[PDB]
């Protein structure tokens, strides 16, 4: 939450978009129509999501997030967790 | 340089709507930073920069503003009104110079812009703030 805080706090904006750049940004909700650094880096391992509109600067992204301490336990829960997902979505394909 | 004295003399009175000053009012669109445009003889209330002094008035006249100066000469660059269609404009009366903001806003973020109108440069000012006066006699008083 100290993160989200101090992001809305920073942006000018306290969650009365940022709650959108969020969910544009991270979510994927923002489209390619307008070019932003909506993306995340593994440099510093961090998510920026400056909305530099209409190539206008507006520095609001570029902080930080976490490093997973092994890729094994996401990767292996996506690998059964997708073919989870496929199993019960043909299932109630079926029952539909 | 004639982009913000005479071009700004080339500027037709347009009230911009502000928010708490009644005052004369109009903006002009350049490259070189907005210019504002108010004759009334003898107390400058008048909103007059450039692109270093847009620079700093947004390094350091606002809280979170890391727009540059590219960025506000965009916005006006963008921005085809000496009115407001409401970039948000807004009026803090702090003074009787006409505080006059072009905010950080293109359609989409409200970015943080704000003024304190300062009395602005007297070269773009006094040259063509008092144009008005003798242009407004000649013309006006024979040609009505």
């Amino acid at each position: 939450e100290s993160e989200i805080s101090q992001e809305a706090d920073d942006m000018a904006m306290e969650k009365g978009k940022y709650v959108g750049e969020l969910r544009k940004a991270l979510l994927s909700g923002a489209g390619p129509a307008d070019v932003y650094t909506f993306n995340f880096s593994k440099e510093s391992c961090y998510f920026f999501f400056e909305k530099n509109l209409k190539d206008v600067s507006f520095r609001l992204g570029s902080f930080n997030l976490e490093k997973v301490e092994n890729p094994a336990e996401v990767i292996r829960e996506l690998i059964c967790y997708c073919l989870d997902t496929i199993a019960e979505n043909q299932a109630k394909n079926e029952h539909l | 340089m004639e982009e913000l004295e005479q071009g700004l003399l080339m500027q037709p009175w347009a009230w911009l709507q502000l928010a708490e000053n009644s005052l004369l009012a109009k903006v002009f669109i350049t490259k070189q930073g907005y210019a504002l445009l108010v004759s009334d003889l003898q107390q400058v209330w008048h909103e007059q920069v450039d692109t270093s002094v847009v620079s700093q008035r947004a390094k350091e006249l606002n809280k979170r503003l890391t727009a540059p100066p590219a960025a506000f000469l965009c916005h006006l660059d963008n921005l085809l009104r000496p009115l407001l269609k409401d970039a948000t404009f807004s009026c803090d009366c702090v003074a009787d110079a006409l505080i006059l903001r072009v905010r950080s806003e293109l359609s989409g973020l409200p970015f943080y812009w704000n003024f304190h109108c300062m009395l602005a440069s007297p070269s773009l000012v006094s040259q063509h703030l008092i144009r008005p006066l003798m242009g407004m006699s000649l013309a006006l008083q024979c040609q009505v």
